[PDB]
This record gives structure tokens, C-alpha cells and sequence, in this order.
């Protein structure tokens, strides 16, 4: 499944690859266990719903029944709750998150796959005493994982030593290339370092990557303001726009 | 890029009439220690641009007498309380 | 001979290529010695640096005295064939041939690198003498060898195992690219590289049994295809270093700007970059940039200048925000946005005070008058008037300078021109800005020396000596126009005298078609009067006058407050005289050109008065009084031959007169 | 210009390029006095299915919201 959602860029792709498994698709129910070859009463094509359509932000539809379905056949899955409570990260909810999160770290305390959100709400939260807690406490299972490299460098951040977070985030990168997120956040340790020319570079690359990243673009398009060079700065916030219509800051 | 002086023309009348700080870059910045690289020489500094060979050149030549100096200072052995270090100095004195 | 591109701070195969050709000059053994021609072009792109601004400077010092050759891929096809040409070429050809077939190992390849620095590589000539005894020719290190080779050498041991790993397989993968050509079946056996491959090959310690497993290691790594091959990563088909793609890229767009090359293999080789070489070579995005603008893409063009000015800026450690505004204002210049570049220029020269150094002012005021220079109906826009600059620019200094000082009195000329001042002071700003052009180099320049025959060929043309303006008329570039100017401007200049010429071969139907293009087409202001101006000869030509007289003086009126143009108010002028005379009432023009007249005669330029007596001469025809008009001509008949283009109308006046 | 979810207004008189967004894909695209009429996309794959309700987008100028239309009988 993770294969054919990464092959997906647009959300309209989405509606007709939905489309394409309702009607003309039907699984074989020789090989498949009885009353499972249903797609109705099926759990993959569950569990496509609430990943494709919320990873792209796509509009919602055959959603909230799901979702409820899955959390009482699950109560649980570690997975589900990590991915609800990312969803109410993703809805700028932070206070109800911190709450959601805290159930998994007590149920799960080795967990390396969603805590990079977690190191993520702290900063903003300010709780550098709860933050400093996970990166101790992170960095003891192992630094080799790509989150664990991406934990610490928040609490790095936040206490106002860039020189060294901005270390980590490089670190967290060349573990596994394919975390985009960290290029953004290099770059935005650079600007509170009042180096405006290596956070340049640092922003391009996370749009060269993939050009439908509305947060390079923007900390691209403040590394521009910040400078007196006002205009020249239009075009890279004109493109953002484009992505995100959707939103008050842009 | 003559100057106006290099103009024998004008060069020979003025004759009768008197009768930068370094920032780093991205890719100067290494993975393993926090400190990024800081060039020798200008002549490192091609136009302004950091040549990625010339900074590995010497990166390279730093490390090299690394692995040979790694028995100096803090390294003892057991039965002999006093480092290498200055086995040689002595040894220096020694014929001097 | 196409393959994947891939920027390399090692031995490339290519780099070998050289390595292998200087080991046959200096063993002297086979007494080939390779020519020198040979070496200057395949060492001389490897030398390090060029450097190329995007626009803002032209060629003022790329450009070589001498004509020399294109850089040469790293291709063994294209290698062989610069050897191959010569008729003993073959010989030196082979010697090539013969040396990549004998290093079949990496140890093979280390045999050679020791062999250099062992022996061949000296470090100063003072222990040449001594070693007489050597057998082999041996180099200093400052020498231009010397200090290429010590480069490949010391990016030899600058290398783990993986990096000589890396150099075999590609060198191999090289290598069995040229096996699959037409070129390798012509050489397929000469017997020569069996001669001078067992010459290299001798003291191998072994052929029984060693040997047999020699081949083996070799085999089996190396593509067989007897069964499923040895998986391994993704092998890059060429491996070039900056500095190499660099001397590539760099003559390619000045070919592009104005022995074959081979635009498909580049353009196919660079399109192929892993998107990190890109990086490390940010001119990629530029070439782009220059394709874009040849076929007019606008939203195209603007990605490409953007990706060029944010990759360069962190690599430059000097600042480069100031020099990115104005590309980018040259950019909007170049589209006919001009409002649009006004604002991106103001940002420039407030970046340039922040960085509190003088050098960047000087060429942002050059850049200011330039763009004043196309465009100067926004000459009261700007925040300072042209005048300003050229009274700082020629106090500027006396050192440092050099094309400053060309620059600003070619500025005054055209003000002063334009201004039309007494012909006495045009040609003594005309002197100064010749002299000083003249001087220095005018071939490394080449933008301002075409703006010196481009001002002469006019100052001339105005004054009426054609002979003159013929001779200048002969260095006068077509097609190369000039930066910030469009594309197609040189297109739209041709065709303009096309039209010009139709107008005098009573091509009316092809003039007509021209003008429908005119009204919806971007035009710069020099060519908008000039069709602004055509527009009003052919009406004329068809006999309509209450249009042409409309339109006629709306020309003037803003030719004299919009743009203070004096010399395009005058020849819109004597066409108002020309169609009031020609309806049979040229009475009205009298009191207009008598004021032209005397206003003239303190100037002093002959073609401008004589052009007014012939209109005088026409009007007192018409009245009746044509028994003074014959009294004038015959006084004055021998100084209006001297102009060329007024003798038709002369000599077509004299038989009225009979 | 008009693409399947994007339009690009480039200013050729005065001024720079804008571009905006949609609702959802278009079908195309018809011109009339000071705006755009957008057609949503039918149907693609073949099940033939398609909306009724609403699939027509008034647009005056690129930055301001859309509007419906407005049919009677």
C-alpha cells in the first residue's frame, strides 16, 4: 500500500484511484479468508482512506464512518492513535495533541516513527523541561534512526545553541534522505544565526526535492523579507500561494 | 582592466601635468563536528567561491599525521609511568 | 558515446587520457614526440577557473586573441579523432590505443602514477642538470605540465581504495563504449598495439598460472553475460570535473552568443545531471536561461534566473544580492516591462549602500544610463538625472578605472547629440570617447567599439557624408545587437530597413502588411519612432493629408516633451513642410522654416541647411516667383552636390528649371 | 491561460504574472464579457458518472472569490 500512495502527487488522482476501487475492483476470494473479500467490510481499504486522504489533505468523503469503525475494532494499535493525534497536529490543535501523545509514551515508551511530531508540538509548547526529558531519553535507545537525529536537534533549538542544532538536522537528513521535513528546519537555524546566505541554499534544496512543498517555499520567501529585498521576494511567496490557497498566514 | 595608466598615452601626461570577511557555506559545514571550515588562504577562496577539492585537499592532509600522532601526550603504556612524548625530548638532550 | 553526467573531484578517465600521452612524450623510447598543438588542447580546459557574470559584463576578458579550439568531450571516440587527423597520427593514435589495452588492472593504473612521480616529475630545474643520467625526459614542476600533472597526482592520493575502485569500473565502462563504434572496427587489429602493448606488458612475473586466474578475476567481475551479471549500483558513462565542464559550458554559450562542435552531445550529456552536480555547478541553470530567451518563454526564463542567483549567492562569499537585482531588472528590460525593472533597480542601490563599498556603485550607475540609453522616455523617472552621473563619472579617479572613463563620455556624446548642441563640442566629446575606446583593447571590448560605430556612422549620416558613414558602416555588427535589449530586437532592426527600401521601390503592399505588425507588436523606443516615422512617409506616398497632417504634429509635439529629441523633431519637421508644400499652400510653412533657418546656420551643420533651401527653393516655385529661386540656386548650386541623398531632389529641381 | 486545476494571468500591457487556483478540476474554459466561465470535468477513468447541481465558476478578476451562476425557468 505505502508503494502505491507514494505513486500518488494529486489529490483529483486520489478520487480517480478511489473511484477505480469501488466499482471495478474485487479481490480474489479464493485465496482471502470469508467475509473479508468484501470492500465494504474490508480494513486496507480502510486503512487507505485515512492515510492518503489526510498525508495529501485531500477532501474528505467515506471518512469519519471509517475512522470511528477503526477505532473500535482497534482500540489498541499503537498506529492509529499516533496517526490521530497527528491528526489533530495537523489542524493547528496543539493542547488536545499533547494529550493524545501522552497516552502513546506511557503505553509505548520505544516508539521512534511518529515522536519526531512530538519533539515538534514541545518546542512550540515551550516545555523545555519535557523536551530535555525526551532527548536524553530518546538518544539513549539509539542514534542511528532519522527521528531520534531530528529529536534532539529541537531541544537543541530551543535552547538558543544553533551552531550545534543546526549539526543535528544535517545529521538526521543523511541517515535517510527522504526526510524532507529537515531541510526546511536547517534552514531556519541558519536565519536565527544572521547567516542569510547558507540558509538560502539550504531552503532551494527542500523545493528541488519536490516542488509541492509550501513550507520550503515560504521559509524561502522569509529569508527574502527579512533582507531589504522586498520585491524579489513576491515571486517566491506568488508561488507558495498556489499550493495553499486555503490559508490565512500565506 | 588597464587603470587609465597603463595607457601610455594618458600615463605620460599625468607625468607632465604634476610638474573582506569570510562567511560559511552549506557545503563547508561537515556532519561530524558542529564547527565548519575555515580556509588557510585566500588562495583557497577561488573568486569568492570555496573550491570543494582544495578544502578536501587539506582536509585530507590534515588527518593523514593524525593516525601517526595518536601515541603522543595522553597515551602510557603499563611499567613505564612517562609518555613518549618525552622519550624523544630527552633523547633530544641526550646527544645535545 | 552519450551517458549519464556526474561532477568528480578524481582522476576522471579523461584525466588518464593526458596521463597516458605525457608517459609516451617523456620516455622517449619510441621516439614519438606528441605535438604541441595536441597537448595546449586537452590540458588547457583542465586548468582551473574562469568565471563568468550573467549579464551586466560582456566578454571583457573571456575572449582570446587567439582563435582556439573547442574543448574536447571525454570520449575515446572523440579523443582518437583529434590524433587520428594527421597522416603519422595514426602512429601517435595507436600509441594511445595501444597504452589503454596494456592497463587491464588497477594495479596497472598505480604502475603508471608511481612511474611519474618517481622519475619524470622534478621539482625544480637546478636537479635537472644533474640527472643527466636519466634515460627519460623529466619536468619541472612550474612548467604547464608540471603543475597539471601535479594536480592529477596529488588527486590520486587524495583517494581512498573506493575512489581507485571507481576509476576502474568506469574506465572499463569507458573504454567499452568505444569497442561498440564504427571507429574501433577500422582499427580492430594494426598490429602496431600488439608491438606497443608487449612493450609495457614485459616483467609481468607470470604466465602459467597466475594468468589463468588474472583473467578469471577480470571475467567474472566484467560483464560476461553467460549468466546473471554481479549486481551493483548505477555507474556514471563520463566523469568530468568542474573546471573541465566549466571551459565546456563557457565556450558554448559564447558560441551561442554570436573544427565543428557537437551542440547535441552537450545539450543531451548536461540534461542528464544527478540534480546534485547541479549544485556544484550552478551555470547549468543559466544555459537554460539563455535557451529560454531564444525562443521568448517567459515563465520559463524567470525559474531558471531565479535557480542561478540563489545557488551562486551562498556559494560566492562575497556579497551577491546587490549583482542579482540588477540581472533580474536587465531581465524585465530585456521583456519590454520597463515600469517593472524600475522598481526591482531601486531595491539595488539601496542593497549596494548596506554593503558600504565603492566598486559595486560604479556599475550600478553604468547600468542606470543603459537602461536610460534604450529606453529614454524615463529619463525623469529616475532619482537621478543623466546629467549627475556624467559629471561624477569624469572626476571618478585616475587609477582603477580603465573603461569607466569609455563608458562616460560615450554618454555625454549622445546627451550632447541629442541635445543638439554646436557641432563644435559633439566632436570633441565624439574625440575623447574614440580616443580613449581606441587606446586600450577594442576587441576584448566588443560592446563599446560597436557603440562607437554605431554613434559615428550617425553623427556622420546627420551631418551628410555618406562616404564617411560607408566606410564605419563596414565594422558595424549585424545580428549581435546588445544585452537588455530583447532578443529579436536585430530581427525587427533588419526588417525595419527593408520597409525603408520597399517605401523607395513602391512596394506598398509589403509596407502596408509591416505596419499592421506594427501596432501590436513590444518595440523599444528607437525602433518605435523609426516606424512611428515610417508610418508618416507612407502616408504621404498615398496621397491622404488630413490624417497625416493629425497625426504628423501629435508626433512633434511629443517628440519635444516626452523625450527631448531634437534631431527626430527636426526630420518630423521638414515632413510637415513637405506635405503643405505638395497640396500647393507651402505659404503656411514659411514662417516655420525661416525659424529653422537661422537656428540652424549657428549650428552649423550644412546638410541641415541646405535641406531647408531646397524647401525654400521648392515653396518660391510654387508662387510664381521662380526667376529668384534660379538666382539662389545658381549661388549656392555648388555647395548642395556635396550631399549625396539630397542630389536626386537637386538634379529633379534643375530640369523643372531647364 | 487555463490549465485542468490552475489559471495563469500573465499582464502583457503593465505589470508582472499572477496565477489562482480552483474548487475543483475544469473541464473548460468560455469567455464572455469580463470574466470566465469554468465547465467541471464530467467524467474520466469507464464509469460515466457526472454532477448536475453546480459545475459553472464566474470569475471577474484573478484575485477576487468566485461566484455561481444563476438559472430561472
Amino acid at each position: 500500500w505505502l508503494e502505491l500512495m507514494d505513486c500518488l502527487q494529486k489529490v483529483d488522482d486520489a478520487l480517480l484511484l478511489n473511484n477505480y476501487l469501488y466499482q471495478n475492483f474485487q479481490f480474489k476470494f479464493s485465496e482471502n479468508l470469508g467475509s473479508q473479500r468484501t470492500i465494504e467490510f474490508n480494513i486496507m481499504i480502510k486503512f487507505f482512506k485515512l492515510k492518503v486522504f489526510e498525508e495529501l489533505n485531500g477532501q474528505l468523503e467515506d471518512y469519519f464512518e471509517d475512522l470511528e469503525f477503526l477505532l473500535q475494532v482497534f482500540p489498541n494499535f499503537t498506529f492509529l492513535k499516533a496517526y490521530n493525534a497527528t491528526i489533530s497536529y495537523n489542524n493547528l490543535d496543539y493542547v488536545t495533541a499533547e494529550s493524545r501523545f501522552d497516552d502513546i509514551v506511557k503505553q509505548d515508551p520505544y516508539r521512534l516513527n511518529d515522536l519526531e511530531t512530538y519533539s515538534n508540538i514541545l518546542y512550540v509548547m515551550q516545555k523545555n523541561s519535557k523536551l530535555a526529558y525526551l532527548a536524553q531519553f530518546v538518544s539513549q535507545i539509539d542514534r542511528f534512526r532519522p527521528e531520534t537525529c531530528c529529536i534532539i536537534a529541537n531541544y537543541y533549538s530551543a535552547r538558543q545553541e544553533h551552531e550545534k542544532s543546526i549539526m543535528y538536522f544535517r545529521r538526521a537528513l543523511t541517515l535517510d534522505k527522504k526526510t524532507t521535513n529537515a531541510w526546511t528546519l536547517m534552514g531556519h537555524e541558519f536565519v536565527e544565526l544572521s547567516n542569510s546566505h547558507a540558509a538560502i541554499e539550504c531552503y532551494r534544496r527542500a523545493v528541488d526535492i519536490c516542488p509541492r512543498d509550501f513550507k520550503a517555499w515560504f521559509g524561502l520567501g522569509q529569508a527574502y523579507a527579512l533582507l531589504d529585498m522586498h520585491l524579489y521576494s513576491l515571486y517566491y511567496f506568488q508561488k507558495a500561494c498556489t499550493l495553499k490557497p486555503w490559508d490565512r498566514r500565506i | 582592466a588597464r587603470a587609465l595608466r597603463d595607457i601610455s598615452l594618458f600615463n605620460d601626461i599625468r607625468k607632465d601635468q604634476n610638474s573582506v570577511k569570510y562567511i560559511p557555506s552549506l557545503s563547508a559545514y561537515n556532519v561530524f563536528n558542529e564547527f565548519p571550515y575555515y580556509p588557510t588562504s585566500a588562495s583557497q577562496l577561488l573568486d569568492g567561491k570555496l573550491d570543494e577539492f582544495l578544502m578536501l585537499s587539506e582536509q585530507y592532509k590534515s588527518r593523514l599525521p593524525k593516525i601517526r600522532k595518536l601515541g603522543w601526550n595522553r597515551f602510557k603504556p603499563i611499567g613505564i609511568n612517562k609518555t613518549m612524548y618525552e622519550l624523544e625530548m630527552l633523547r633530544s638532550r641526550a646527544r645535545a | 558515446k552519450y551517458g549519464p553526467l556526474g561532477i568528480t573531484n578524481f582522476i576522471t578517465p579523461y584525466d588518464l587520457c593526458i596521463l597516458i600521452l605525457i608517459h609516451a612524450h617523456c620516455s622517449q623510447d619510441n621516439g614519438i614526440s606528441v605535438p604541441t598543438a595536441v597537448f595546449l588542447r586537452l590540458i588547457s580546459p583542465t586548468r582551473p577557473s574562469l568565471e563568468w557574470n550573467p549579464l551586466l559584463k560582456d566578454n571583457s576578458n573571456l575572449r582570446s586573441s587567439s582563435i582556439v579550439p573547442p574543448p574536447v568531450l571525454p570520449i575515446l571516440d572523440n579523443i582518437i579523432r583529434i590524433l587520428l587527423d594527421d597522416k603519422d597520427g595514426n602512429k601517435i593514435a595507436l600509441t594511445l590505443m595501444g597504452y589503454l589495452e596494456a592497463i587491464n588492472g588497477l594495479d596497472s593504473i598505480n604502475r603508471l602514477m608511481m612511474d611519474l612521480e618517481k622519475n619524470c616529475l622534478v621539482n625544480n630545474y637546478r636537479s635537472m642538470k644533474m640527472r643527466t643520467t636519466s634515460t627519460r625526459r623529466q619536468m619541472t614542476r612550474a612548467s604547464f605540465l608540471g603543475t597539471f600533472l601535479s594536480t592529477c597526482i596529488r588527486k590520486y592520493q587524495i583517494g581512498d581504495f573506493e575512489m581507485r575502485e571507481t576509476i576502474w569500473i568506469n574506465l572499463q565502462n569507458f573504454k567499452t563504449v568505444f569497442k561498440h563504434t564504427p571507429l574501433w572496427l577500422r582499427f580492430k587489429d594494426n598490429v602496431h598495439i600488439q608491438k606497443v602493448k608487449n612493450c609495457l606488458l614485459a616483467n609481468d612475473e607470470i604466465s602459467v598460472e597466475d594468468q589463468q586466474m588474472v583473467e578469471f578475476f577480470q571475467h567474472f567481475n566484467n560483464g560476461n553475460d553467460a549468466d546473471s551479471k554481479t549486481m551493483n549500483e548505477e555507474n556514471y558513462g563520463t566523469l568530468i570535473s568542474i573546471q573541465h565542464l566549466q571551459s565546456i559550458v563557457n565556450r558554448q554559450i559564447v558560441n551561442w552568443l554570436d573544427y565543428e562542435e557537437q551542440s547535441g552531445l552537450v545539450f543531451d550529456l548536461l540534461d542528464t545531471l544527478s540534480l546534485n552536480d547541479a549544485t556544484k555547478f550552478p551555470l547549468i541553470f543559466i544555459l537554460k536561461y539563455l535557451e529560454a530567451i531564444k525562443e521568448n518563454s517567459y515563465q520559463t526564463a524567470l525559474d531558471s534566473l531565479h535557480n542561478y542567483f540563489d545557488y551562486k549567492s551562498t556559494g560566492n562569499s562575497q556579497n551577491y544580492f546587490h549583482i542579482s537585482l540588477l540581472s533580474l531588472a536587465t531581465f524585465h528590460s530585456s521583456f519590454n516591462e520597463c515600469d517593472a525593472a524600475i522598481n526591482s533597480f531601486e531595491e539595488a542601490t539601496r542593497i549596494a549602500r548596506e554593503n558600504k563599498d565603492m566598486e559595486t556603485l560604479n556599475l550600478i550607475m553604468i547600468w542606470i544610463i543603459n537602461f536610460i540609453e534604450v529606453h529614454p522616455e524615463y529619463a525623469n523617472r529616475f532619482y537621478i538625472t543623466v546629467e549627475q552621473i556624467i559629471k561624477y563619472l569624469k572626476n571618478s579617479s585616475d587609477v582603477e578605472d580603465a573603461n569607466i572613463f569609455s563608458n562616460a563620455y560615450k554618454f555625454e556624446t549622445l546627451l550632447s547629440m541629442v541635445k543638439e548642441s554646436k557641432t563644435a563640442e559633439v566632436s570633441s566629446s565624439l574625440l575623447k570617447f574614440m580616443a580613449i575606446t581606441l587606446q586600450n583593447v577594442p576587441s576584448q571590448n566588443f560592446d563599446l567599439f560597436q557603440s562607437l560605430v554605431s554613434y559615428e556612422v550617425k553623427f556622420w549620416k546627420e551631418l551628410g557624408y555618406e562616404s564617411i558613414s560607408d566606410v564605419y558602416e563596414k565594422f558595424l555588427s549585424k545580428t549581435s545587437s546588445s544585452s537588455l535589449r530583447n532578443y529579436d530586437s536585430s530581427i525587427i532592426n533588419q526588417d525595419i530597413k527593408v520597409a525603408f527600401k520597399a517605401l523607395e521601390e513602391d512596394d506598398f503592399l509589403k509596407v502596408k502588411q509591416y505596419l499592421l505588425k506594427s501596432e501590436s507588436l513590444e518595440l523599444d523606443y528607437d525602433q518605435k519612432i523609426n516606424l512611428k516615422y515610417l508610418r508618416v512617409k507612407y502616408l504621404v506616398k498615398i496621397g491622404d493629408y488630413d490624417l497625416s497632417m493629425r497625426l504628423i504634429n501629435q508626433y512633434v509635439k511629443e517628440c519635444c516633451e516626452e523625450v527631448a529629441d531634437s534631431n527626430w523633431r527636426f526630420k518630423f519637421e521638414i515632413e510637415s513642410i513637405n506635405v503643405l508644400l505638395l497640396s500647393d499652400v507651402g505659404i503656411r510653412s514659411l514662417p516655420k522654416i525661416i525659424k529653422l533657418i537661422d537656428e540652424y546656420k549657428e549650428i552649423g551643420n550644412p546638410l541641415r541647411c541646405v535641406i531647408l533651401l531646397l524647401k525654400l527653393c521648392e515653396v518660391l516655385i510654387q508662387v510664381g516667383k521662380s526667376m529668384e529661386a534660379e538666382c539662389l540656386i545658381s549661388c549656392n548650386l555648388s555647395t548642395i552636390l556635396e550631399f549625396p541623398f539630397v542630389r536626386k531632389k537637386t538634379d529633379e529641381l534643375l530640369e523643372s528649371l531647364s | 491561460v487555463v490549465l485542468s486545476d490552475i489559471a495563469h494571468v500573465y499582464m502583457l500591457k503593465n505589470g508582472g504574472s499572477t496565477t489562482v487556483c480552483f474548487p475543483f478540476q475544469i473541464g473548460n474554459a468560455f469567455w464572455y464579457a469580463n470574466g470566465v466561465i469554468l465547465e467541471r470535468e464530467t467524467s474520466a477513468s469507464k464509469p460515466i458518472e457526472f454532477d448536475l447541481k453546480h459545475k459553472y465558476i464566474t470569475l471577474t478578476d484573478p484575485m477576487a472569490p468566485f461566484g455561481l451562476i444563476s438559472i430561472t425557468n
